[PDB]
């Protein structure tokens, strides 16, 4: 495997580690979640373009579509949380306990 | 009656097991419900599964 | 008359009763016919009768 | 001359936030009856703007 | 359809379509022994609205089974006469009566809302759950009940009454306490003759200081004296010429009305939080007495099975029902 | 929420799950997962309050992370094989990623905290739908890809789920959290049998779904969400408490009830593969689940807790809404042990 | 076996469809009829068992246990109708239903021909017993007693399930006839040691073994009278029956693995008799006496000789009858004074003569008095233990002396002396109680008359 | 007090209403017939009939058959000078020992 695939997979790993390590803001974690799908899009299109899988060229567009559907869902939940508490801090999401 | 039946036969098998189960139950259920905490736990679990399992 | 308000189940829902009895009869006759056809087909395939 | 049945002490034993309380879990509180928490007194903090004189 | 629900809603039954702009909730309020009942009767009959007398004990008895009241041991377990005779009882009669009366008023308000949303006809209540707390404060400031009883009342009232629509019109009849006592003496009933002046004053203070200021913000409030309340023609004329668009009823939509109707037509969901596990000595009943009284209630004539399935009260065709 | 919108959201959740269970393409399976989550979030947020909003937020975050890991596994598998068909995965790294993603979606330990948190946060109908259907789908994917499952990782997560469910259910007093920990333990049992017999996995899924439906519908009938709220049901409708008691006995695995059949069959199947330590540990650990089921049974039916005074009015009034298939779910969850050999029909 | 199984499943709807005041009469009459019908199982063969069908079979070991269960049900009905006068009709019918289900499960357990069906049924017996204890117990401790009973039994029995499925996988069948005919020796290995341990430990917990017995006083003292009767008479015999059944495939590992259990049984027999000497509760005294007798039965099964098995069977039957009678007598006393303290009620011989006679006969049967079947079983076990080793005679003699001591101590404390002055509500003994005692005691004497019916297949 | 609880009821005596009570039921006729059915069925039917049935159960254990066979074998073996008890259960010719 070339080093380009290594860099894209490392980018996905970095974006995944960012999401799993919150700081204060839910918006920052939503941005980290959006980056993972960007890395997935780049990796998928690099793989498909290199193997000339012609009919697979439509897959990254569907990937983007469901990516922004998830982004919309996250934004809606974020506005509800911000209306409830005044800030998008994840510390306020502590009413429910394990 | 007292030393064996009422004290040590109760202490060994049934009481110690119940105490251990209660302690483990408290330990597991004592969570503040913080997504930051258990997502850090998720990251640790993912790293361990990737490295220690082949 | 006893109740101050007419109970919802004051009189039988004759439509539901008739549908229930018809469904039971249909299922039983269908099961009998299916069992008869199954026995006949089994005998025919295995060359018994 | 009658069978024992649970009383208010038994019910209050079973009525805490969790079984087997600790310090933190004693500081915990049971959820509201209809699962609706009282609204928080957040401040709107509208933007204050000087329209003029320049 | 054949019963209101989501299927009826998607079929097209709409409360806004059903309403006729005369569908109003009017609650008449006043101190003890006022003309509020007669005023409510006159207002209901002049405006063509359905009258709901004050929800005392045995209202649920009147609305279920046969209309006849049940035994006090099976329905309410409280006595207004005993409250009058010995207000500071050691058996919690005062707060048992107060909580039972609040539950009865909640049930009556649910029934009135269901009738309004299913028929479009307005309802005139002789009192509501929003006016019920004045007797709670009157008991509390006189030492009849305890702070724990007040707190339990507040919790139940919050979680229950937070879900309903306030009345369109609140009509308060103001009568001075000496006149109240004169009317009580003229009536001659001994138990209410034992009522003290401070208890009557606390009710009026609660009405004047809390209930009327609270109801003014929500919607229109009409106050009349004895003479004004006696002449109901002017009261009805005043009601007919009320301009108001600041209530929640204009904000209500078809989906909100659907949710409210689904709530109010379910009488067990209305009373869901009236029995919460708060173990006050006044309202808590032991296991043995609970079992015995439940057995007696099940042994009541038309109460063992569902209403359509009680053979001993003359129900036939049970085997095909 | 409009009833039409609610039924279309339920239809969309079921459409996503069915797309997952009928697709032969990894992209279409991922699409089904995404559609299921997208239509499932508002179902959680149907009854709007801060607790419901927080539960929906946590569920969305967990499922989004799992979907990202799942798509990464799909892409990595495609890189080394060029195949989109769902079969045995060709890369061990991609298989590990897919296993972790599906375990996170199911709630297997150590990915379990969101299960009690969300189940407590959401209402009873939402919890019922969540548990049942959202376990239904990822288990289908795992059954399809079972032959490449790493036995060590799968059995580790399964045993962790069993232990953690037992202990959490031991501690909890809230009925929804108790049901969530029960779900965690049952998922542990199912995934423990998964690398050997997907038929036993499906059998345990069916029995668990039946028992969970019966229990949740009984809770909705009694309108009790806490232990003390359930302690008042004996004074209004004592039949429901007895049915709940027998259902609880069944869920604990006591013979001759329906809950013993999955444990029995799974233990037999794992023994056929020369596994003894794991079946013995799994059998012994379920006694914690049985203990807290028995504790719940003591409070509701086997003893009489004190009641209140408005329960007389509650006596006077009658239940209106009729639960659909509740008697069938109660019978199927207690009295189907003699019908065990139908698992061949399930095969 | 269906001619006995179906009438119980018909006792159920008869109980639920009879009138409110006729449930006890109908249940008692038809239980007695079913017992009479089940008396026909005693006609056994000298060569093999009675193999009715592929699912059920009867033997010289199963037949007396089935007859004892079917005879025990109506006595439990009598005691229950004694103590459940104010109950509602539905709850009376539910209690009768629990008893009927327990009897049906016990019958199917004793007649099951496979080990896995036997496991399923003998674990199914827990649910009715747990319901009865934790629902109709009088005191608070019934919940803890039920928890202890259930968890002891299940923690013992789950490894038995694992071992049974493993044995089926290894050998091809769990059918008792096949495993007896196709049995092979058990080599000395860790795996075989732990298989032996799983099976034996399950049944030892059921016995109970000394050190695994606290659940027995807990449950027996806190259970209602019918629950106490069934727990001691029959439910303790499931462990002995199982051990006498499974030990076919556990040889020759039983020669070496039985030492700790034999030592525990003998020493704990001594210790539980000594505990009986110093019990302030009558029910606890009866329960610990049961523990000692079942420890002797464990010794017999572990030494595993043809003379020991006959003694084990006879002692199991005798102990069932005697312990049921003792529990009934103590329950009548409790129903008098509403307390289980032994020294509370005294002078009961001068206050109730015929009950004093019943106490005397029950106590004389509790200790090994010749020629009672209690003594027959105990003497056979002692002779087999003597052939095993010659200090077991020392231990058995100590146990017999302490047994006589505590039995006569109970008799003298409850019946002799002077009556308590302030207890003035001791009404004369009822015809129902006297009939219960007579029906407990007469079959024991008739069995003494005809002893080959309870000596098992080894006779 | 912490609850609205019933007082503990007084113990009910069956002999107060019915002096000739058998202790089965409060109702006199029901109690009498319960006594009658219990005594008749249990004592008479079960005890007497089952006891005589067990006493006259046929000799299916073949005790007397074994005794008669033993008598025949002893007679034959002592008449011909053969040992009364054979040394081996099976035939050494039919047994094949390993080398
Ligand atoms: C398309 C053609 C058909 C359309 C039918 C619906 C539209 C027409 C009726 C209508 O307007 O309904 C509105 C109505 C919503 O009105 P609402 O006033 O908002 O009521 C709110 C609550 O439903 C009110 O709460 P509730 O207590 O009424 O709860 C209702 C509902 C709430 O629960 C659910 O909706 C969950 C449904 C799935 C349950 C789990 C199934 C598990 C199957 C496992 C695999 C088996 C193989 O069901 C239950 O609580 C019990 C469900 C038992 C399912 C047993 C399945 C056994 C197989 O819609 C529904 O009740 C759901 C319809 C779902 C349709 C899709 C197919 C299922
Ligand atoms: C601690 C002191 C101690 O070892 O006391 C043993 C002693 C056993 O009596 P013993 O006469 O000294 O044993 C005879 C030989 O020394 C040992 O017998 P052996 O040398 O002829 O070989 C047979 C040996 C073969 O040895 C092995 O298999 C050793 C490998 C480990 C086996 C672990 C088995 C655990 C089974 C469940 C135990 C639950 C408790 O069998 C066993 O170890 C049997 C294990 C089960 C014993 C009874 C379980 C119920 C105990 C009730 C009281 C609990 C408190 O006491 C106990 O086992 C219970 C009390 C101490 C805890
Ligand atoms: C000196 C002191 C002596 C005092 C002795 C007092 C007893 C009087 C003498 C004995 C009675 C005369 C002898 C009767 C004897 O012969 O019958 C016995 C028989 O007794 C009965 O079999 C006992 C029945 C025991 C079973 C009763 C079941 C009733 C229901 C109980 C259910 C609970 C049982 C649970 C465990 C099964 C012995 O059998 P057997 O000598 O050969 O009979 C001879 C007839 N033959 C030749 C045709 C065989
Ligand atoms: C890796 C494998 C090991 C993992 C775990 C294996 C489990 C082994 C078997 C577990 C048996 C399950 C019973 C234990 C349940 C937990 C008991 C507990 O929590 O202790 C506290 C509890 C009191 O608290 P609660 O009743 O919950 O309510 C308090 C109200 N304020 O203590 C008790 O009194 C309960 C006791 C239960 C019965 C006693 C145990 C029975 C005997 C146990 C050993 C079995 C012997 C085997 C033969
Ligand atoms: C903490 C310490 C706990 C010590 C007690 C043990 C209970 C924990 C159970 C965990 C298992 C430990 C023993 C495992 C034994 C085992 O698995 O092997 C038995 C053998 C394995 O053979 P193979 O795998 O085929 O090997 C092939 C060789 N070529 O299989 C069997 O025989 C079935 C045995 C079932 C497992 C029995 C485990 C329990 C041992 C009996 C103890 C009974 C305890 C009863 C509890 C009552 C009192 C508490
Ligand atoms: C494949 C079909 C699955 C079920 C589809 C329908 C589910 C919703 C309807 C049932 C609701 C619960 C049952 C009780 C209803 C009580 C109210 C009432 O009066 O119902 C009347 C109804 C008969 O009405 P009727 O319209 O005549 O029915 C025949 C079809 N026209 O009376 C009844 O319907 C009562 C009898 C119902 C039958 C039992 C339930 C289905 C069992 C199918 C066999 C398989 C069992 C295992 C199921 C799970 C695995 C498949
Ligand atoms: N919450 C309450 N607590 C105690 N008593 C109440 C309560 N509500 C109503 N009552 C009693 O019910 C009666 C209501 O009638 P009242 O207000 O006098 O009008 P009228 O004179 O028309 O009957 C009064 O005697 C009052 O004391």
């Amino acid at each position: 495997m070339p080093l380009v695939y290594m860099n894209i997979i490392m980018a996905f790993a970095i974006a995944l580690a960012g999401l799993l390590m919150y700081r204060s803001h839910l918006m920052s974690s939503l941005l980290c979640l959006e980056g993972m799908m960007l890395s997935l899009f780049i990796m998928s299109t690099l793989i498909i373009l290199n193997t000339h899988f012609t009919l697979a060229n439509m897959m990254p567009i569907i990937l983007l579509v469901f990516a922004a559907c998830e982004a919309a869902l996250g934004l809606s939940l974020l506005v509800m949380v911000s209306n409830t508490y005044g800030t998008d801090y994840v510390q306020n999401l502590n009413l429910l306990q394990c | 009656s007292s030393l064996l039946d009422l004290i040590w036969l109760e202490t060994i098998l049934p009481k110690t097991t119940s105490f251990i189960q209660m302690k483990m139950s408290i330990m597991v259920s004592n969570q503040k419900g913080l997504i930051k905490l258990y997502f850090l736990s998720f990251l640790i679990t993912i790293m361990i599964s990737m490295t220690l399992f082949n | 008359k006893f109740y101050i308000r007419e109970p919802p189940h004051g009189s039988p829902d004759w439509l539901k009763v008739g549908l229930t009895l018809g469904t039971s009869v249909f299922l039983w006759i269908y099961l009998i016919k299916q069992h008869k056809e199954d026995v006949l087909e089994y005998k025919r395939r295995n060359g018994l009768e | 001359a009658r069978q024992w049945q649970p009383d208010v002490e038994w019910a209050e034993q079973f009525g805490g936030a969790v079984m087997y309380p600790t310090k933190e879990t004693a500081h915990w509180k049971p959820p509201p009856w209809n699962d609706v928490d009282p609204p928080k007194d957040t401040l709107v903090s509208n933007l204050t703007l000087n329209f003029g004189p320049q | 359809r054949l019963q209101y629900g989501p299927l009826a809603f998607v079929l097209g039954e709409r409360t806004t379509r059903k309403l006729t702009e005369t569908s109003k909730v009017i609650t008449v309020d006043g101190n003890i022994c006022s003309g509020k009942g007669r005023l409510a009767r006159e207002i209901a009959e002049k405006l063509g609205l359905r009258h709901f007398p004050e929800a005392g004990i045995h209202y649920a008895d009147s609305t279920t089974g046969d209309g006849k009241p049940l035994d006090v041991q099976l329905s309410g377990n409280c006595s207004l006469e005993k409250f009058y005779d010995d207000p500071k009882s050691n058996d919690g009669n005062s707060y048992r009566l107060q909580s039972w009366l609040y539950a009865s008023r909640l049930l009556q308000y649910a029934d009135a809302l269901e009738h309004l949303l299913s028929t479009g006809q307005g309802v005139v209540l002789e009192r509501s759950i929003y006016s019920d707390f004045v007797f709670l404060e009157a008991m509390y400031r006189q030492g009849f009940i305890r702070k724990q009883c007040v707190e339990h009342y507040n919790e139940v009232k919050k979680v229950t009454a937070c879900e309903y629509l306030p009345p369109h019109v609140v009509v308060y009849v103001d009568v001075p306490v000496p006149e109240i006592q004169s009317r009580i003496q003229k009536k001659g009933n001994p138990h209410e003759m034992k009522i003290t002046a401070a208890y009557l004053q606390d009710i009026e203070n609660a009405y004047k200081k809390t209930f009327l200021p609270e109801m003014s913000e929500k919607c229109e409030v009409l106050q009349y004296s004895a003479r004004e309340a006696e002449d109901a023609e002017k009261v009805v004329e005043d009601i007919e010429y009320l301009k108001c668009d600041k209530g929640p009823w204009p904000d209500q939509d078809d989906r909100t009305f659907h949710r409210l109707r689904m709530l109010v037509q379910n009488k067990l969901e209305v009373l869901n939080y009236t029995t919460i596990p708060v173990y006050l000595p006044e309202i808590t009943i032991g296991a043995h007495q609970s079992d015995r009284v439940f057995q007696k209630f099940t042994e009541l004539p038309g109460r063992k099975y569902s209403p359509g399935y009680n053979e001993d009260v003359g129900d036939k065709w049970i085997w095909l029902k | 929420m409009n009833p039409i919108i609610y039924t279309t959201l339920i239809m969309t959740v079921m459409s996503g799950t069915m797309l997952v269970m009928i697709s032969s393409h990894w992209l279409l399976i991922w699409i089904g997962f995404e559609m299921n989550l997208l239509a499932m979030i508002p179902v959680l947020m149907k009854n709007f309050n801060p607790r419901a909003t927080e539960a929906a937020t946590k569920y969305f975050l967990t499922q989004a992370t799992a979907s990202m890991m799942l798509m990464m596994a799909i892409i990595i598998n495609l890189l080394y094989s060029g195949q989109w068909t769902i079969t045995k995965m060709f890369n061990p790294v991609a298989m590990t990623m897919m296993t972790m993603a599906l375990a996170m979606k199911l709630g297997l330990s150590p990915f379990h905290f969101w299960v009690p948190e969300v189940t407590q946060g959401i209402s009873l109908q939402a919890g019922l739908l969540l548990l049942t259907w959202q376990k239904l789908a990822p288990l289908s994917v795992l059954c399809q890809i079972s032959q490449s499952i790493n036995p060590n990782l799968m059995l580790t997560m399964a045993m962790l789920s069993i232990l953690i469910g037992g202990w959490g259910g031991l501690n909890q007093t809230q009925l929804r959290k108790i049901m969530a920990y029960s779900s965690i333990a049952h998922m542990g049992w199912m995934t423990a049998v998964l690398p050997y017999n997907t038929t036993m996995t499906i059998l345990n899924l069916l029995i668990y779904i039946t028992m969970t439906l019966a229990m949740f519908m009984l809770l909705i009938h009694s309108s009790a969400t806490t232990t003390l709220s359930l302690s008042h049901t004996w004074n209004k409708m004592p039949v429901i408490t007895s049915l709940m008691m027998v259902t609880l006995l069944s869920m604990g695995g006591l013979p001759p009830l329906s809950g013993f059949m999955p444990k029995w069959m799974i233990i037999q199947e794992m023994t056929k593969n020369e596994s003894i330590i794991m079946p013995t540990l799994m059998a012994m650990t379920a006694l914690l689940n049985l203990y807290f089921y028995m504790r719940l049974a003591y409070s509701s039916s086997l003893t009489m807790f004190p009641s209140t005074n408005n329960m007389k009015m509650k006596w006077q009034f009658e239940h209106t809404k009729q639960m659909k298939l509740l008697p069938t779910m109660i019978v199927l969850s207690t009295l189907v042990l003699p019908m065990t050999p139908a698992l061949s029909s399930l095969n | 076996m269906l001619k006995i199984i179906i009438p119980t499943t018909m006792l159920l709807p008869m109980t639920w469809m009879s009138k409110h005041n006729m449930i006890w009469i109908n249940a008692t009459v038809h239980s007695l009829l079913i017992s009479l019908i089940s008396l026909s199982l005693l006609n056994q063969l000298g060569e093999n068992s009675l193999n009715f069908s592929l699912t059920f079979f009867s033997d010289s070991l199963s037949a007396p246990l089935l007859v004892l269960t079917t005879w025990l049900l109506p006595l439990m009905l009598m005691a229950s109708q004694s103590h459940l006068s104010k109950e509602t009709t539905t709850r009376k019918k539910l209690y009768i239903t629990m008893l009927i289900l327990l009897q049906l499960f016990l019958i199917m357990t004793f007649t099951a021909t496979e080990l896995i069906l036997f496991y399923i049924l003998f674990e199914a017996t827990l649910v009715p017993t747990l319901i009865i204890i934790t629902r109709w117990g009088n005191q608070t401790e019934r919940l803890n007693a039920g928890l202890y009973f259930l968890f002891y039994t299940l923690a013992g029995s789950l490894p038995l399930l694992v071992a049974l499925v493993y044995i089926q996988n290894t050998t091809g069948s769990l059918n008792f006839l096949i495993i007896h005919y196709w049995s092979h020796p058990l080599s000395n290995s860790w795996s075989n040691i732990f298989m032996w341990l799983a099976c034996i430990m399950a049944f030892m917990v059921k016995m109970p073994l000394y050190g695994l017995h606290l659940w027995l006083p807990k449950a027996h003292v806190e259970a209602p009278i019918a629950g106490s009767m069934v727990l001691a008479a029959v439910l303790l015999k499931l462990g002995g029956y199982g051990m006498m059944r499974i030990t076919t495939i556990l040889n020759p590992l039983t020669n070496y693995m039985a030492y700790p259990f034999l030592m525990l049984s003998m020493w704990g027999m001594i210790m539980t008799s000594s505990i009986c000497l110093r019990q302030t509760d009558l029910k606890s005294l009866i329960a610990y006496s049961s523990v000692s007798h079942m420890a002797l039965v464990i010794v017999a099964i572990m030494i595993q000789t043809p003379w020991s098995f006959m003694g084990a069977t006879a002692l199991m039957i005798a102990h069932g009858l005697t312990s049921s009678m003792l529990f009934c007598l103590a329950n009548t006393n409790y129903e008098r004074v509403h307390s289980r303290t032994m020294i509370l009620a005294r002078g009961l011989q001068t206050l109730l003569p015929l009950m004093a006679t019943w106490w005397l006969v029950a106590s004389l049967t509790n200790l090994a008095l010749p020629p009672s079947i209690n003594l027959i079983g105990e003497l056979f076990i002692i002779t087999a233990s003597f052939s095993w080793s010659n200090i077991t005679i020392i231990l058995m003699g100590m146990n017999m002396m302490i047994t006589a001591l505590y039995s006569l101590y109970m008799l003298i404390t409850t019946q002799r002396g002077k009556y308590t002055h302030h207890i003035n509500n001791i009404k004369p003994s009822f015809t129902r109680e006297n009939a219960l005692m007579a029906l407990h005691i007469l079959p024991l004497l008739l069995l003494t008359l005809n002893p080959k019916m309870i000596l098992g297949p080894l006779y | 007090i912490r609850l609205q609880e019933d007082p503990d009821p007084e113990d009910e005596n069956l002999y107060e209403k019915n002096p000739d009570s058998h202790g089965y039921d409060k109702d006199p006729i029901v109690d009498l017939w319960n006594m009658r059915v219990v005594f008749f069925f249990g004592f008479s039917i079960v005890l007497v009939l089952g006891s005589t049935f067990v006493a006259y159960l046929p000799d299916y254990r073949m005790q007397e058959w074994a005794r008669r066979e033993a008598e025949r074998l002893v007679k034959y073996r002592e008449a011909n000078g053969l040992p009364l008890m054979e040394s081996n259960c099976f035939d050494p010719n039919k047994i094949q020992l390993p080398e």
